[PDB]
C-alpha cells in the first residue's frame, strides 16, 4: 500500500464553522437516545391489547 | 494471476511424490477392490437413506363396491356397497351443530 | 488510566496468537469508493435481519396440521374449525406483546432481500464483472438467487391460510403430478399420499429453519471469501491500471461506513415493518379446499413463474392413453431460464473468443450486445410479472380481463424485440455523444454574436489547443467525461457563516485558500502516480 | 532464489526437499 | 491419459486463484503420532454423525401437544389417547422402512460423544496440555462440554414418554421454581403457564434442532482453528525440544489414517445401533401426571446432577412467611463444580506461580499434586454417578435401598480422600521405578549361581559402562524407560513364510538384511539430529 494523499479537514484553527460543525454531528445522536428512550417507555407504558 | 515458478514447481512435486510414493498405481488388484467396495457401500447407504419414503401410489386402500381400489380413482361420492343412498347436504355454520343437512 | 490497560491487553494477545504481521494485512486491504459496490452489502444486511427475526418466531411457533378450535380473543373468528399452525399465528398477533411488528419486520426483510438481489446481479451483468477468473463466483451467485427464491416460497406457505393454501395446492401439487412416467410417485414421496396429507407442514417447517438457511450460509460465506482473496474489480480512472486498486483502507474510514450503512438499513426495515401492514392473516381464515377468494397472487419474486402458467397456451398430447398436460411446457420453461443464468459466461466466451484477465470493468454504453440482450430479458422479466397482476389490472384500470391474456401473449414476442433494437441504439447514441466533447469539448451554454453578424457557442476545452484556437483531440479511456460546466467548478462559492448569520471576513478567506489548496494536492497526487506508470 | 532454468534441471527428489525447506 | 487432464485442471485453478503457496503449506504441515490424541477426534466423527442422523429425523417427526388416538399398527397401544409428539414417534420407529435403526444410532451416537468429550478432558488435563497459551482453548471446550450435557437433555425430552415426562418434571420444572427471588416468573416465562402448558415440546424442538447444534458448530470452528494455528503440543522424547513438532506431513500419511479412523468409528456406531436396543418408547406409554414406573432413570452424563439430590439431607429455611427448599442446594452446588472447571488453569497458575509458555507435555506421575485432585474428582464422579442408580443395585444385588442412600452420603466425603492419598503415594512410587532403571539397567529375569555358590541378576545397561562392569548412571529426561528384555529385540522373527508353509532361505535372509538395516538408519538420523540441535 501507498496512501499518495492524505490531509486533515480542519488547517485553520478556531473558526465558528468548526464549532457549528462540531455542533450538528451531535444533535442526530441526541435524537437517537430520545427514540431509543421513547421506544421504552412506549413499550411498558402502552394499551397493546386487542379491543 | 499465476503464482510464481517456485511454488508452482513444489507444490506439483509434492502431490506427484505423494501420488508416486504410495506405489498405488502398480497393485492393480487392490485398486479395483477400493472401488468396487467404495462404490457397493455407496449404492447401499444410499438406497437405505433414501428408500423409507418412496411409496407407490397405485395400491388398492380405499374400500369400495367392487373391492379395494387406489386413491386418485375414488373420491367421497363412490358407493361403498351397492344401492347406498349418498345425499347433496349443503355447509351454512353452526360447527358443532348439524354442519350438513339435506 | 487506558494507555495501560490496551498495552497490557495487546502483549497478553501477541504472546500467545502472535497475529501482528496478519492483522496488519487486513487493516492495509484497499476496497473501491463506488456507490454501485454498496448494493450487494444491502442483500447481506437484509439476511442478518432475517436470522434475529427468525429466531424469536421460533418460541412461539407450531407447525401442526392437528385440527382444533380457536376460542381465543379474536371475536370473528371464534368457534371456527382451523389447524394448530393458524392458531399459533393468530396467538403470535393477538397475545404476544409486540409479535405484529416481529412478523411484519420479518416479511418485509424477506422483500428487500429479493429486491436486493435482483440489483445486484443486474450490477454484475451489466459491468461486466463476471468475467475470468471470476466467472466461478457467478455461478455460486446464480445458486444463491434460486435458494432465495424457494425459502421465501416455504416462509409464508406455514400459516396454514386460504391464499397460502391455494398457492401451495395449485403451484407444488398440480404441477408435480403432471410431469410424465416420474409424476406421481414424486407427488406421493413429497406429501407421503394425497394432497393434504399430515406431515407436509412440519416438512416445510423443518426444511425452512434448517436446511436452506444452513446451505445459503455456506454459499454466502464462499462469496464472501472469493471476493475478499481474489481483490474488487474498479472501472476505468486516472491511476487505476490493471494490475492495481486504488480506493481507502479497511480502516478506519471504510469499517465505519459500513457500520453506518447496516444501521441505516435497519432502520429503514424497522421504519417501514411498523407503518404497513403486510399479510393481515386474521382477514384470510383457515384454508379449506372448497373456498376461495379472487386474488390468489404469490410474493413478487414468484409471480414471473405464475404468469407463464396464466399465458401459455392449452396444449396437451394425449399418447397411447396418456396424458401429458399443459403444466409440463412450464416446468420445461422454469428449467431452462436457470439452464441459461447459471452457465452465460461460458457462453459468451464460446461466442465473443475473449479468454483473458479482466481487471477492469466496462461501460454499459461501450458493451452494445450485451446491454441490449439484458435489456430484453429484463423487459421480458417485467411482462410476466405484470401478467400475474392482469385480475387486479383489469379491476383498477377498466381493462377487459380477455384483452389482458391477449395483451401478454403478443407482448411476450414482441416487447423484447422492440427493446433489444432501441437499447442498441441508445448505447450507440451515447458513445457517439462521448466523443463530441472530446473533439470540441464541453458546451458552456453562452451564445456571443460577432462584429459580422455571426452566432458562436462558447466551448471549454478539455486539453491543450493549436495556433489557431481549437482543441488539440483526446482520446477515449474508457472514462466518462463531464457535461455541465458547474461540475467543473466554474461558479460557485457561498460566503461562508451560518444559514442566517455570516462569519467574519478574515475567516472566511482562510477557510476559502485552505480547500482550494487541498484540492490542488489530490489531482497532482494523482497525475504525478500516473506518470510514473 | 532458483531461475527459471535452475527449476526444470531438478528432479522430483530434491524440489520436495526446497519445498519442505520453505516451509521450514 | 490422466496426466494430460490433471495438468490441465491444475493450471486452470492457479491461474484464477493462485493458491499454490498457501496449499503447498498446509501439505507440509507436521503432526505427532501419539495414539492418545487421537481421542480428541472421535467426538468430532460422532458429531457428524449426529448431524446426518438428525437431518433424516427431521422429515418425519412432529412436535406437538394435541392429543389424539392412536388408531395405528402397533395393537397393545389401540386405542389409547396420546400427543402428536409421541404418535409421531411410534410412526418412525413401525411405519418407516429402517427408522428404528436410524433413531438407534441416533442415540447411540450421542453417548459416545459425551463419552468420548470425558476421555479427551481427562487426557487434557492430566498431562498438562491448559498451561500457556493453551487456557482459550481449554474455556472453550469446557463450554462445549456443558452445551453438549443441555443438548443431549433435550433430545430425549421430545417424544413425550413416561420416562422423559417424570424427568422433566421433577428436573426443569421441580428445581426451577425453588431459587430465591426469581422463583416462579421464571418457571412462567420458561413454560408459559403452568407445567405442563401447550408450548412446552415445539420451543424444545427448536431449542434442538437449531440453536445448540449452531452455538456448538461454531465453538467446535474456533476449537479447530485454534489447534491447527497453535501448532500441536508433544511429549518428551528423543530429538524433542521446546521449539519443534516431530511426527509425519499432512500427505499422505496422516490424511490415510484420520480417514480410516472415521470410516471404523463409523462402521463400530453402526454395528452396534442394529444388535443392541435402545430406547424401546413403546414398552413405555404416554405421559400422564399420575402415573409413574420404578427406574427413573436420566442419561449417564446427566446422572451425577440426579445422584446429588438423592444424597443431600433435607435441609429448609423458613424466613419471615417465606421457604427455601432443598432443591437450593443443588442449584448452587452444580453451577459450583462448573466455574471451578472453567477457571482452573488461573487457579494453578495462581498457586504455583508458574507461568513460562510451555510446549512439553508432562507425564501424570510426575505431577502428584495434580493427579491426586484429578483422582479425588473422578472418584467423587463415579461415586455420584453409581448413586443415582441405587434402586436398581439394590434390586439385583441384595442391599438394603435404605442402606445405599447412607453408604453414598457417607462416602461422598471419606472415599476421595483415600483416592488422593493412595494416588500420591502411587505417583511417587512410579517415579521411583524409573530411578532404579537409569541406575542399574533393565533386570534381565536371569539368575548366574557363581562359582562361590552366590546369586545375582543379570542387568542390561542403557549406556555406557564402567572399567568394574557397573554402569554410568544416567539423567531422567522425562521419557519412558523400557522393562521388559523382550521390547529391545531380544527375539527375531520365526521365519519369513506363510503360516503353514515357508518360504527360500535366500528371500528370508534379504528381508531381514534390509529390515535391520533400515532400523539402524532411522535410529542413526534422530541420534545425529539430536546431536545437532545440542551444539
Ligand atoms: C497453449 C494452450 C493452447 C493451452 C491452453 C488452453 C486453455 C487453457 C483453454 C481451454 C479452456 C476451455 C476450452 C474451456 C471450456 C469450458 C466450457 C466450454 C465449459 C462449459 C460449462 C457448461 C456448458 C456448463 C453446464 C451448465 C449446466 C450443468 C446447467 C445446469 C442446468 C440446470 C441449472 C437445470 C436445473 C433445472 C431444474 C432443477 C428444474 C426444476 C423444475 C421443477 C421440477 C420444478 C417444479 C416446480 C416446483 C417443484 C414448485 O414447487 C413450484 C412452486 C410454485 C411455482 C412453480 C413451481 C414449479 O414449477
Ligand atoms: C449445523 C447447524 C444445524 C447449523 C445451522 C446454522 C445456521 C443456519 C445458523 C443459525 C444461527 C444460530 C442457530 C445461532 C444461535 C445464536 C443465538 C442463540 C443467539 C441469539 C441472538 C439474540 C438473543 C439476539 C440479541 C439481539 C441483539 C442485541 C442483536 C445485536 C445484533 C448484532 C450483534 C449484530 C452483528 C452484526 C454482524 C455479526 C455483522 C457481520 C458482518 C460481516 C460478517 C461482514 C464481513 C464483510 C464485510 C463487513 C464487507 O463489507 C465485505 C465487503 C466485500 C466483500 C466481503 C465483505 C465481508 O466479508
Ligand atoms: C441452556 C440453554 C438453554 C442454552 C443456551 C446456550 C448459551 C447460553 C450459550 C452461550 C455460549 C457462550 C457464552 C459463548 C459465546 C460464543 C458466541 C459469541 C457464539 C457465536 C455463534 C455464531 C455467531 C454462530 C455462527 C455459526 C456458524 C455458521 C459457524 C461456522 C463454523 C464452521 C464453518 C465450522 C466448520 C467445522 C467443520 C466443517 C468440521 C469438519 C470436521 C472434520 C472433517 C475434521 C477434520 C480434522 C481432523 C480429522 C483432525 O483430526 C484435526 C486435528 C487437529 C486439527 C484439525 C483437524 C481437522 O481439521
Ligand atoms: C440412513 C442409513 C441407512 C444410515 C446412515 C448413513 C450414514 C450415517 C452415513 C455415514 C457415511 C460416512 C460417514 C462415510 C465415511 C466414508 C469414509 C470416511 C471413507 C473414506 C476411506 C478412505 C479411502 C480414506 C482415505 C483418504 C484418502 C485415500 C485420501 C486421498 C485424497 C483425498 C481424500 C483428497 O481429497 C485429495 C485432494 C487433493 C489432493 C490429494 C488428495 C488425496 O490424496
Ligand atoms: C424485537 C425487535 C425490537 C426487533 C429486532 C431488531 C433488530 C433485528 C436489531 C438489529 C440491531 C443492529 C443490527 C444494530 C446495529 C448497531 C450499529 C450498526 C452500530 C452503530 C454504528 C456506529 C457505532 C458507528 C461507527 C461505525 C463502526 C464503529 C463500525 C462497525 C463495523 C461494522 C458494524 C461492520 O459491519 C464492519 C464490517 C467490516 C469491517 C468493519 C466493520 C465495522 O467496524
Ligand atoms: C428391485 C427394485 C429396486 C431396484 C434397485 C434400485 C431401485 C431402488 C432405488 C429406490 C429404493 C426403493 C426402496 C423403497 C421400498 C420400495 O421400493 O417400495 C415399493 C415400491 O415398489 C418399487 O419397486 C419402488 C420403485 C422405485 C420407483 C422410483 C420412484 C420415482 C422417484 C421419482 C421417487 C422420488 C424419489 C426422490 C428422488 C427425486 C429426485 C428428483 C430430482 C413398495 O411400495 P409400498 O409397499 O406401496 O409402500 C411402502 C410403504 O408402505 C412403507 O411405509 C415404506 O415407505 C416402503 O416400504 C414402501 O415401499
Ligand atoms: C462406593 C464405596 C463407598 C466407600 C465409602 C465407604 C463408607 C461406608 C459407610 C458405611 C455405611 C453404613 C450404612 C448405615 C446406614 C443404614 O441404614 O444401614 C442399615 C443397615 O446397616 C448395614 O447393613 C451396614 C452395611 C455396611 C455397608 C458397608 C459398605 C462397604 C461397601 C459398600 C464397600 C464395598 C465396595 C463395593 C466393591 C465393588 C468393587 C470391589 C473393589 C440399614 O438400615 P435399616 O435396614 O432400615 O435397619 C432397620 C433396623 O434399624 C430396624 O431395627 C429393623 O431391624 C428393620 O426395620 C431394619 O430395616
Ligand atoms: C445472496 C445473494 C448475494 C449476496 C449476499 C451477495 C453479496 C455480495 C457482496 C457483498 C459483494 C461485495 C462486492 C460488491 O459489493 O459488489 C459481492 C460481489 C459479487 N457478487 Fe454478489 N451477492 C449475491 C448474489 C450474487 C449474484 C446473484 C451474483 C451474480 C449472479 C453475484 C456475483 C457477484 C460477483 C461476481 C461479485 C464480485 C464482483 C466484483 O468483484 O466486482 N452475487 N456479492
Ligand atoms: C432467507 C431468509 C428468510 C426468508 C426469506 C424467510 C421467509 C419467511 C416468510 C415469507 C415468512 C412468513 C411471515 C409471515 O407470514 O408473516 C416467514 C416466517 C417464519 N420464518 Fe422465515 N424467512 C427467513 C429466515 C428465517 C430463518 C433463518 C428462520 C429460522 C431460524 C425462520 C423461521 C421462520 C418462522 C418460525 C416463521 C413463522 C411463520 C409465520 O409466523 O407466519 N425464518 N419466513
Ligand atoms: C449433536 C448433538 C445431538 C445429540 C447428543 C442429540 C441427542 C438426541 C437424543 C438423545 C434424542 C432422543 C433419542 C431417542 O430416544 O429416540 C434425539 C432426538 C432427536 N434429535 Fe437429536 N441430538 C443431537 C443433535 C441433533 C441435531 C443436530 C438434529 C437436527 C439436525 C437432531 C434432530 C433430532 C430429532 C428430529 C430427534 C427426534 C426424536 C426422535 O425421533 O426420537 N438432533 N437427539
Ligand atoms: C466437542 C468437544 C470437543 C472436540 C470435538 C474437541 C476436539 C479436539 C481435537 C480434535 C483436538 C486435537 C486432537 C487432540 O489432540 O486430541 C483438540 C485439542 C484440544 N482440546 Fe479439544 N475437543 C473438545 C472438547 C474439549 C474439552 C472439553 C477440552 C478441555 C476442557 C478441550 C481442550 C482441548 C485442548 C486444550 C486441546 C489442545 C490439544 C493439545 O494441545 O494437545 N477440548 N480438541
Ligand atoms: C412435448 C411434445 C412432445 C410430443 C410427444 C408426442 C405427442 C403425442 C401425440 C399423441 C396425440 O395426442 O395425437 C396427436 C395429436 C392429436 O395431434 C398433434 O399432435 C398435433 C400435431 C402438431 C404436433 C407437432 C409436434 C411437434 C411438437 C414438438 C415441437 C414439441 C417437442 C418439445
Amino acid at each position: 500500500v501507498e496512501t499518495i494523499f492524505k490531509e486533515p479537514r480542519w488547517p485553520v484553527p478556531g473558526t465558528k464553522a468548526e464549532k457549528r460543525t462540531e455542533r450538528l454531528v451531535a444533535y442526530w445522536l441526541m435524537l437517537g437516545g430520545l427514540s431509543g428512550l421513547a421506544l421504552l417507555l412506549v413499550f411498558l407504558f402502552w394499551p397493546w391489547e386487542y379491543q | 494471476g499465476r503464482s510464481p515458478e517456485v511454488h508452482r514447481k513444489t507444490v506439483a512435486a509434492n502431490l506427484t511424490d505423494a501420488l508416486e510414493g504410495s506405489t498405488l498405481k502398480r497393485r492393480k488388484v487392490i485398486g479395483l477392490s477400493l472401488g468396487i467396495g467404495l462404490g457397493a457401500f455407496g449404492a447401499g447407504t444410499l438406497v437405505a437413506f433414501i428408500g423409507g419414503l418412496i411409496k407407490n401410489p397405485w395400491k388398492p386402500v380405499v374400500p369400495t363396491a367392487e373391492g379395494k381400489k387406489a386413491v386418485l380413482w375414488t373420491s367421497g361420492w363412490t358407493p361403498r356397497f351397492k344401492g347406498e343412498t349418498i345425499y347433496l347436504a349443503r355447509a351454512t355454520g353452526r360447527p358443532g351443530e348439524s354442519p350438513f343437512v339435506k | 488510566d487506558f494507555a495501560k490497560l490496551a498495552a497490557a491487553q495487546g502483549d497478553a494477545i501477541d504472546s500467545r496468537y502472535h497475529p501482528s504481521a496478519a492483522v496488519r494485512r487486513q487493516l492495509n486491504k484497499v476496497f473501491p469508493t463506488h456507490w454501485s459496490f454498496l448494493l450487494g452489502e444491502i442483500a447481506l444486511y437484509s439476511f442478518i435481519i432475517l436470522l434475529l427475526t427468525g429466531v424469536w418466531l421460533t418460541l412461539f411457533f407450531d407447525p401442526s396440521m392437528a385440527h382444533v378450535t380457536y376460542d381465543g380473543v379474536y371475536q370473528p373468528l371464534r368457534g371456527v374449525q382451523m389447524s394448530r399452525a393458524y392458531e399459533t399465528a393468530l396467538d403470535i398477533s393477538f397475545e404476544v406483546r409486540g409479535g405484529l411488528f416481529v412478523r411484519q419486520v420479518h416479511h418485509w426483510a424477506a422483500l428487500m432481500f429479493a429486491a436486493s438481489i435482483m440489483v445486484h446481479l443486474a450490477r454484475i451483468f451489466f459491468t461486466g464483472a463476471f468475467r475470468r477468473p471470476r466467472e466461478a463466483n457467478w455461478v455460486i451467485g446464480s445458486l444463491l438467487l434460486i435458494l432465495a427464491m424457494f425459502e421465501g416460497f416455504f416462509g409464508y406457505s406455514l400459516p396454514d391460510d386460504l391464499l397460502s393454501g391455494t398457492g401451495i395446492r395449485a403451484a407444488l401439487s398440480g404441477i408435480t403430478m403432471g410431469i410424465p412416467v416420474i409424476g406421481t410417485w414424486m407427488h406421493w414421496a413429497l406429501f407421503g399420499g394425497d394432497f393434504p396429507g399430515e406431515i407436509l407442514i412440519p416438512r416445510l417447517y423443518a426444511l425452512h429453519i434448517l436446511l436452506i438457511p444452513g446451505i445459503i450460509l455456506a454459499l454466502i460465506g464462499a462469496h464472501l471469501a472469493l471476493v475478499w482473496f481474489q481483490k474488487h474489480t474498479q472501472f476505468p480512472g486516472p491511476g487505476r491500471t490493471e494490475t492495481n486498486v486504488v480506493g481507502v483502507r479497511v480502516m478506519p474510514v471504510f469499517a465505519v461506513k459500513s457500520g453506518a450503512f447496516f444501521a441505516m438499513i435497519t432502520g429503514v426495515l424497522g421504519l417501514m415493518g411498523g407503518l404497513l401492514t403486510i399479510n393481515p392473516i386474521w382477514n384470510l381464515g383457515p384454508y379449506k379446499p372448497s373456498q376461495v377468494s379472487a386474488g390468489s397472487q404469490p410474493d413478487f419474486y414468484m409471480m414471473w413463474t405464475d404468469g407463464l402458467i396464466r399465458l401459455w397456451p392449452a396444449w396437451e398430447f394425449y399418447p397411447f392413453g396418456h396424458t401429458i398436460p399443459q403444466g409440463v411446457w412450464v416446468a420445461v420453461g422454469m428449467g431452462l431460464v436457470f439452464a441459461l443464468l447459471i452457465a452465460y459466461p461460458f457462453i459468451e466466451k464460446k461466442v465473443t473468443g475473449d479468454d483473458a484477465h479482466h481487471n477492469l470493468l466496462q461501460r454499459p454504453r461501450d458493451v452494445p450486445v450485451r446491454t441490449a440482450i439484458g435489456s430484453m430479458a429484463i423487459a421480458l422479466y417485467l411482462l410476466l410479472t405484470f401478467a400475474c397482476m392482469n385480475d387486479i389490472i383489469a379491476l383498477k384500470f377498466h381493462i377487459s380481463l380477455n384483452a389482458t391474456t391477449w395483451i401478454g401473449r403478443i407482448g411476450m414476442v414482441v416487447l423484447p424485440a422492440i427493446v433489444y433494437f432501441v437499447a442498441y441504439r441508445w448505447a450507440i447514441s451515447l458513445q457517439r455523444s462521448d466523443r463530441e466533447v472530446l473533439e470540441h469539448g464541453v458546451e458552456t451554454g453562452i451564445i456571443k454574436r460577432l462584429p459580422h453578424g455571426a452566432y458562436v457557442e462558447l466551448h471549454q476545452p478539455l486539453g491543450p489547443v493549436d495556433e489557431h484556437g481549437h482543441p488539440i483531440p483526446l482520446e477515449y479511456a474508457g472514462a466518462p467525461l463531464p457535461k455541465r460546466m458547474n461540475k467543473l467548478g466554474s461558479g460557485g462559492a457561498p460566503g461562508t457563516g451560518s444559514f442566517l448569520f455570516p462569519d467574519p471576513a478574515v475567516e472566511h478567506e482562510a477557510l476559502t485558500e485552505a480547500a482550494h489548496a487541498s484540492e490542488h494536492k489530490s489531482l497532482t497526487a494523482l497525475k504525478e502516480h500516473q506518470d510514473r506508470i | 532464489q532458483p531461475t527459471d532454468a535452475e527449476l526444470a534441471e531438478m528432479s522430483r527428489e530434491e524440489l520436495v526437499k526446497l519445498g519442505g525447506k520453505i516451509d521450514g
